């Protein structure tokens, strides 16, 4: 239904909120009631229109499949190549992930995109992730790799993905400090 | 899991598979130098078994064929971080003591370079320090493992204790290794004579010496030992460092200098450091050389499944969803096959 003030531009006079609601009501009970051709012409004058982009599979110079992605998280961006055959190997920055990942949780944090999709030990991925932290390029990297994988996994599994939340960028980044107060929220010391 | 236990026979038909250690060989051979990690797992299931890997059998192939009239060759273990050098070498040194070698092991030369409360001066040469209570510990775990060889070696010299106090030309180097570990403070000093007469016996074909060291590019490396002057103290000032550092020559034979690199414990060395050189570096390299270098990588997938079977017969992977497939294929991603974080994971898992 069109707003309010689509429906004082249509009819150039100034509208208000109940008159809207009663205006609204009446086309809802046209609606109901059975409005054929001859109604429904009339009621669409006051009707207003309202998944993952799969990238393409590219192709090395040995002939090999792959798909590249991109992922930030924080002020981490990854760029991650995952191999549609591999045996599990993920090498970021040029070094073994167990070895760039010393940590458990980055470590799970990239199974995370591939244990999910039933898929370890399938692909090889090359990631290169620059900026941020540790625990903030495990998570750009596993975005990148979950992208990436998308274009190897079917449509349904890419939506379980997304439904899983591994496809979505993480908007959360550091909130500014604010003049006249410790932190982004912190507030000084109140003194009564 | 191989009804073989003789540390001899085992060859590439037992590769992937465990390889025991029994109570009193493990009390004997290995009074010191196994990783804290692999002593805690042998204390809570009761067993002391070791996969057998391609690192290990090389070495020993090396061993068994060696030629005693040669010098002595070099052997350096490396490899990424908890890839099982430490573990391979203990490996070899069990084969050796097993073909009766004498021993002569350092656990962790990184200790001896760091960490040191008590750091005296030597009195048979003022420009050197001593590090009595690891000298002392070394000796105490010397004797233990080596008692048996330790009456039948005799000294070859006339040895000052004190300005009266003396070990004669004859005399069984059990009184050298008796007379330092009970004064500590001549801890040093018996250590060094005891690296020397090994050196010079296993050139008259006494024995066969085995110098199993671990973490050795701490010997060449920097130290985080100040003087009381707070001055930084190389390790060639270290009494135990170079009489170790003398050791390490190939210019004796009837034995081999066996080593492993260790970035773990080392100082001023990055974390993803372990090339021969990297963690060497160039006066280390230069010592070294010529030496063979042989690698120790992550599992290959049957020793994964291996270790993965072993600890589940053990019962070691106590979660109920550690024994499926998928569990499996997680501990393989998480680890990296790496052993140290396959086994740290599988610790609390
Ligand atoms: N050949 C092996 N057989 C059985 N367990 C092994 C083996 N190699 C490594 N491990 C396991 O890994 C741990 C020992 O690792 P090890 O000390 O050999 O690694 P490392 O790389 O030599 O150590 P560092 O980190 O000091 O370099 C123990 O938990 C042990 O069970
Ligand atoms: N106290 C003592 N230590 C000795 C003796 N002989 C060898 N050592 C030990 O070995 C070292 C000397 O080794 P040596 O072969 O003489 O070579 P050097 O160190 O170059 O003189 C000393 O620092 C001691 O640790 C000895 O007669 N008395
Ligand atoms: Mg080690």
């Amino acid at each position: 239904w069109l707003i309010k003030e689509e429906l004082e531009e249509m009819l150039v006079e100034k509208l208000s909120d109940l008159d809207y609601m009663q205006f609204i009501r009446l086309l809802e009970k046209l609606l109901t009631s059975q409005c054929g051709a001859a109604e429904e012409e009339f009621v669409q004058r006051f009707r207003r229109s309202v998944k993952q982009l799969i990238e393409p599979v590219q192709y090395d110079e040995q002939g090999m499949a792959f798909s590249k992605s991109e992922g930030k998280r924080k002020t981490a961006k990854a760029e991650a190549i995952v191999y549609k055959h591999g045996s599990g190997r993920i090498k970021v920055n040029g070094i073994d992930y167990q070895l760039y990942f010393p940590i458990t949780q980055d470590r799970e944090q990239l199974m995370f995109p591939f244990h999910f999709v039933d898929r370890l030990g399938k692909h090889d991925v090359t990631c290169t992730v620059s900026g941020g932290g540790r625990s903030a390029q495990a998570g750009a990297i596993r975005l990148a790799m979950a992208k990436a994988l998308c274009s190897f996994v079917t449509e349904d599994e890419v939506e379980w993905m997304r439904q899983a939340g591994l496809l979505t960028t993480d908007p959360r980044v550091r909130e500014r400090k604010k003049p006249g107060q410790e932190g982004a929220r912190r507030k000084f010391t109140w003194k009564k | 899991r191989t009804n073989e236990n003789d540390p001899a026979k085992h060859g590439d038909q037992h590769e992937g598979q465990h390889y025991n250690i029994s109570p009193q060989d493990l009390e004997t051979v290995f009074p010191h130098g196994l990783p804290p990690r692999f002593v805690m797992q042998v204390k809570t299931f009761s067993e002391a078994c070791l996969m057998v890997r391609k690192p290990a059998l090389e070495l020993l192939h090396y061993l068994k064929n060696t030629s005693f009239a040669y010098p002595a060759i070099r052997y350096l273990l490396y490899g990424e971080k908890g890839t099982g050098k430490t573990l391979s070498l203990c490996h070899v040194i069990h084969f050796c003591a097993k073909q009766d070698w004498l021993i002569l092991h350092i656990p962790d030369a990184h200790l001896w370079v760091k960490n040191c409360r008590d750091l005296l001066q030597s009195s048979y040469n003022k420009q050197r320090f001593d590090q009595p209570l690891e000298a002392s510990t070394w000796l105490k775990n010397f004797k233990t493992t080596n008692e048996r060889f330790l009456n039948q070696i005799k000294v070859q010299e006339k040895y000052v204790w004190n300005k009266r106090e003396s070990t004669e030309k004859g005399s069984p180097l059990g009184e050298v290794v008796e007379q330092g570990i009970t004064r500590v403070r001549n801890a040093t000093d018996a250590v060094g004579i005891v690296l020397k007469e090994l050196k010079r016996q296993s050139s008259l074909g006494m024995f066969h010496l085995l110098v199993a060291v671990d973490g050795i590019n701490a010997l060449w490396g920097r130290t985080t030992l100040k003087r009381e002057d707070k001055s930084p103290i190389a390790p060639e000032e270290l009494a135990l460092v170079h009489n170790l550092r003398k050791m390490m020559k190939n210019d004796w034979h009837g034995g081999a200098i066996v080593s492993a690199l260790s970035q773990t414990g080392s100082l001023f060395k990055p974390r993803k450091a372990y090339l021969p050189q990297e963690l060497l570096g160039k006066e280390g390299f230069d010592a070294l050389d010529p030496f063979i270098p042989i690698l120790v990588s992550n599992y290959n997938p049957k020793e994964f499944e291996s270790c993965i079977q072993y600890y589940l017969e053990n019962n070691w992977l106590q979660h109920e969803k550690a024994p499926t497939e998928e569990g499996k294929k997680e501990l393989l991603f998480l680890s990296n096959a790496n052993p140290s974080l396959l086994e740290r994971h599988c610790a609390y898992l």
